[PDB]
């Protein structure tokens, strides 16, 4: 029944049936003919999830390194920001296990063998719990759910008895999600307009909040 | 009957008033039979003219009061940095900062694009309520919502409503005529109003605006 | 179709309750943005849509063709002077107006000539554009068909109706731009890329606000 800012439309397609939702489309890309038919009307949502489980990492990651080296559990020759730990060369460039064109090798490889899995139960429910891989392909069978699999490996907790807990705890982890995806987007545009890393931002505007916020910063 | 309307109103020639376009029929406020140019001989022309001439009026005399009170403050003895109207938005480039009645302890705005985009996003929200509908009622004329922006009754007798009505249009067109006075001494003399007033009352013989006719 | 009709998108969008009688929906980019009302007579409005075409077409040109000779300059093209503004006064040089620094080619000197000749073939043709001429008589004034629709893409009512949809809205873009050629070449003295480029460098300080403190009327 929870609703925010939203269009005329909105709710003609969205509607409180899937986690998450509340019917805020200025734009309207979910239109179901609409313009946006095109995109499967699956797909939004997945993505969605994704890019935000993704962002929980990543913001979770950015920061840890500096805040870690600052209280003090790692040397301070590895405690550097995320932008001079090899994503940009020219910003800077640490050398590491091994050189990072390496290692973009073997993530590609680590994530095309854990991603292409992760397509194909989309494309195709169920089907990764047919072929044997190492004899752990029964738990990676999916309960259904591109975007919620489920099983003693992905669920090995086990966390939420009945649909009560559950309908809830989605709700949670897509809003968790969300100021991840904020999150990062203030790592990426907040380090862009600055030089130094995120974590001391916060030390800085804790010192002279008068002094160090957007509109001081630059113009 | 008031005696602002009708055929026996005043003109704008006054006892050389001649041929007086039919349109202009007095039953507006402020008609005094000047159309000279034919532009607003069409109905709805003629009411857009109005809602136009009503809008800017009233954004004239907002313009002349505020030209006027900072700069009268200024000579009262409240500094602040740049008090003549047109030097007034140079005080976001300076090192202080725009500071409202020259006082840290106000807005102390710096940053004209965080200005620029609040103003754009606010101003954008209340001309679209004023020509559609909004929090502050819905549209029931163009230019008099009515009670919604008329908390104090001064309407609700009509004959005092018209009487009222003429009397906004006299103050507004005196405040866009002085507006365009303003905009002409500071392009002309370079001097704010206050201390051109001065300059006139000192020797006004000689410091009059001939004086600047040597171009 | 969308556009034509009662319910067509308005300048303001939502906010727009306001619709002139006169403004129904019948004409291409009827926005029913008349508040003026400078088109409240028939012949009026169609003497104000013929100019609104006009100019359109003028402008499109005067945009990709000011632009143009700055695109080239920036790959290594020379020309005499690549701004548009300063791209008249090359008549003057000695060595006359070299079009893409090729002597072999126009190699205009006398400004006479230009002007002679322009005169006359811009009458011509304005002179065939009122009363008809080589290229098919004068059916419609600012859609005449025929010699000037070759291509013949203006067959069927729909597309011809949304093409001339698309051509006026790329036309008042094109004429806002032009607008602001001419603006920015008063103030920043500047070509209109480099003034993008410059804008582009540091958008916080090289900016319009910038320039806000060079007409003030000290006297
Ligand atoms: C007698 C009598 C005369 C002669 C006038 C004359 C005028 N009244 Mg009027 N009124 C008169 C009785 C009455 N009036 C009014 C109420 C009003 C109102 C409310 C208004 C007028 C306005 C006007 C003007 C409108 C006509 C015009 O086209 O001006 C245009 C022509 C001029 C202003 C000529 C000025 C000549 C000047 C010497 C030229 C300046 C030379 C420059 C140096 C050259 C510039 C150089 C280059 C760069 C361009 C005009 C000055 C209007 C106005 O303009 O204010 C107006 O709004 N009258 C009442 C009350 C019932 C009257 C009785
Ligand atoms: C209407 C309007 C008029 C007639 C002017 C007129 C002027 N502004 Mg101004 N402005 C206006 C609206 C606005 N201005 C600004 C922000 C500024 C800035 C930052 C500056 C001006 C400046 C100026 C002057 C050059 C000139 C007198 C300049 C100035 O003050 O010169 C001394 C200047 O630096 N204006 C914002 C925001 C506006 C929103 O409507
Ligand atoms: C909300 C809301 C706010 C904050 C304002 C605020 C304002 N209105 Mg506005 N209006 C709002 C709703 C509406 N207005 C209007 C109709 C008008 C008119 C006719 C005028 C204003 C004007 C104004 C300004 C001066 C009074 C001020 C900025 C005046 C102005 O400055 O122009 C003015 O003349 N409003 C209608 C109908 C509204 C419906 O919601
Ligand atoms: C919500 C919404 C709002 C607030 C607007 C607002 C506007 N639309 Mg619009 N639209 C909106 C939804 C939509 N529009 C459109 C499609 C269009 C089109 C095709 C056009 C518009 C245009 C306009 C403008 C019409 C009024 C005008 O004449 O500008 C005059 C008033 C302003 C520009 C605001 C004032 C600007 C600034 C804040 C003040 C400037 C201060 C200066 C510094 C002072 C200068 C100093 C001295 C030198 C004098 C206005 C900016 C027209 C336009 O202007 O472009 C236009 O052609 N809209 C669609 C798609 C269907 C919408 C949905
Ligand atoms: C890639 C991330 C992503 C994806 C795929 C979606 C997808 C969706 N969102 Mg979510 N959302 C996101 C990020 C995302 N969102 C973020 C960061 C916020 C915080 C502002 C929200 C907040 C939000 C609310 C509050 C609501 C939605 C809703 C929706 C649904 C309808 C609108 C739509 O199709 O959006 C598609 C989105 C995209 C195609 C991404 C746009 C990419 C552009 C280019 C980025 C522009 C911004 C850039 C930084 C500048 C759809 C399933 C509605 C719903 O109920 O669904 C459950 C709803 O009410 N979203
Ligand atoms: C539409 C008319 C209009 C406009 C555009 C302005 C615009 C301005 N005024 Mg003026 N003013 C006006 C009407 C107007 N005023 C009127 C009617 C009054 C009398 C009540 C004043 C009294 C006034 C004072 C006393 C001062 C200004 C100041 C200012 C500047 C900053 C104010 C601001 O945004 O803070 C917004 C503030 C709040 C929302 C609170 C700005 C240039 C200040 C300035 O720096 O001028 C040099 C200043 O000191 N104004
Ligand atoms: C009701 C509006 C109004 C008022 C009260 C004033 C008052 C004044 N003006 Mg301003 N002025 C106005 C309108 C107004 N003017 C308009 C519309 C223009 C544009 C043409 C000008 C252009 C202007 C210039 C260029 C100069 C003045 C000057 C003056 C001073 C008188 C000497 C001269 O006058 C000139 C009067 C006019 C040019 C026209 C106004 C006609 C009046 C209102 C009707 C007749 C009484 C005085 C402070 C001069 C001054 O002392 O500055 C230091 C000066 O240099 N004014
Ligand atoms: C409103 C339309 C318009 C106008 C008035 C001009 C005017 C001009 N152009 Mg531009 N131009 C335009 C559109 C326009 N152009 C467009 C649409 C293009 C893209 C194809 C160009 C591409 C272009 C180039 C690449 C060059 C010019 C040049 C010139 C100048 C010499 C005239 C010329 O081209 O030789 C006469 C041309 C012919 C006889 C060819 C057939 C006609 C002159 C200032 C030249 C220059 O820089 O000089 C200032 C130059 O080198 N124009
Ligand atoms: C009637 C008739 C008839 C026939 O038919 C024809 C003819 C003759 C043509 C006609 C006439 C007309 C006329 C005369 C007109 C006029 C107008 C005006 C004056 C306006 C103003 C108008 C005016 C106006 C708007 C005003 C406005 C103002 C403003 C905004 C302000 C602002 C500001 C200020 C405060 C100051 C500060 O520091 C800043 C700023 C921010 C800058
Ligand atoms: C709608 C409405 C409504 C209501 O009623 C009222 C109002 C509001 C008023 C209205 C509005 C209006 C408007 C906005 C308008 C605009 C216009 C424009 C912009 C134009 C342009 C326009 C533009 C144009 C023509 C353009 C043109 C161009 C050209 C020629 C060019 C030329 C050239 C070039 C190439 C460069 C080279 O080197 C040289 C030359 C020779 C220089």
């Amino acid at each position: 029944r929870s609703l925010i800012f939203a269009s005329k439309q909105s709710l003609s397609y969205l509607d409180g049936t899937l986690p998450g939702d509340y019917g805020f489309d200025p734009l309207g890309l979910m239109d179901p003919e609409g313009a946006g038919g095109f995109i499967d009307p699956q797909w939004l949502p997945y993505a969605e999830i994704i890019n935000g489980r993704f962002a929980m990492l990543g913001a979770a990651g950015a920061i840890a390194p500096e805040v870690l080296g600052r209280i003090g559990l790692i040397p301070q020759e590895t405690a550097i920001p995320w932008f001079q730990s090899g994503v940009i060369p020219p910003v800077g460039n640490y050398s590491y296990w091994a050189d990072p064109y390496t290692l973009f090798v073997l993530e590609m490889a680590l994530m095309g063998f854990a991603e292409h899995r992760r397509a194909q139960d989309y494309y195709k429910p169920g089907s990764m719990g047919k072929q044997y891989f190492l004899g752990l392909e029964k738990f990676l069978g999916g309960s259904g759910n591109p975007a919620y699999p489920g099983g003693p490996i992905f669920n090995f907790l086990g966390f939420g008895k009945n649909e009560k807990e559950l309908q809830e705890l989605k709700v949670k982890e897509v809003k968790n999600g969300r100021l991840a995806m904020m999150a990062v987007l203030g790592y990426f545009t907040q380090a862009i307009f600055t030089g130094v890393g995120p974590f001391q931002n916060l030390l800085d505007h804790l010192a002279d909040p008068v002094h160090n916020n957007v509109l001081t910063n630059l113009k | 009957d008031s005696i602002w309307y009708g055929a026996d109103r005043p003109k704008y020639l006054g006892p050389f008033s001649g041929e007086t376009p039919s349109y202009l029929t007095g039953e507006f406020a402020g008609d005094y039979g000047w159309d000279t140019a034919g532009l607003s001989s069409d109905p709805e022309t003629f009411a857009r003219n109005r809602e136009l001439e009503v809008i800017h009026a009233r954004w004239a005399m907002l313009g002349a009061l505020g030209c006027l009170t900072p700069e009268l403050l200024a000579k009262s003895g409240v500094k602040f940095g740049e008090a003549v109207w047109f030097k007034a938005g140079a005080q976001i480039f300076s090192e202080g900062g725009l500071d409202y009645l020259g006082n840290p302890s106000l807005v102390h705005a710096q940053s004209i694009l965080a200005i620029w985009a609040s103003q754009v996003v606010l101003m954008g929200a209340v001309e679209g309520y004023r020509v559609a509908g909004g929090p502050l009622g819905e549209i029931t004329d163009p230019i008099y919502p009515g009670g919604s922006f008329d908390p104090l009754g001064l309407a609700d007798d009509p004959d005092t409503f018209a009487e009222l009505k003429v009397k906004e249009i006299k103050n507004g067109r005196l405040a866009m005529f002085s507006m365009f006075g303003f905009f002409v001494q500071a392009i002309v003399t370079g001097k704010g109003p206050l201390e051109n007033l001065n300059d006139h009352l000192a020797d006004p013989v000689a410091n009059n605006a001939w004086a600047y006719a040597t171009n």
